[PDB]
């Protein structure tokens, strides 16, 4: 559960110095 | 911790994405107001050659100009 979250939040963080 | 370390990138990166859409939205409206100003232009540019007088004027005047 929390690790699926953390998963999101740094694929999102990733996705967000791409962009 | 862990957590919250997480939760700080994450709001961090907000904030940069955040920044990035600002800077964006000021880059438009700079290009916006470029385009606008470069179409404005090119009704001027249209109308060319103000006389006929001037063409004699022409050979008068110096030539770089």
């Amino acid at each position: 559960f929390k690790k699926q979250v953390i998963k999101c939040l740094e694929e999102q963080i990733q996705s967000q110095v791409d962009e | 911790q862990v957590i919250k370390c997480l939760e700080e990138q994450i709001q961090s990166q907000v904030d940069e994405i955040q920044d990035l859409r600002t800077l964006n939205q000021t880059w438009e409206n700079r290009v916006r107001e470029l385009r606008d100003l470069l179409t404005r232009y090119a009704s001027r540019r249209e109308d060319s050659m103000s006389l006929g007088a001037r063409d004699a004027e022409l050979y008068h005047l110096p030539v770089l100009e």
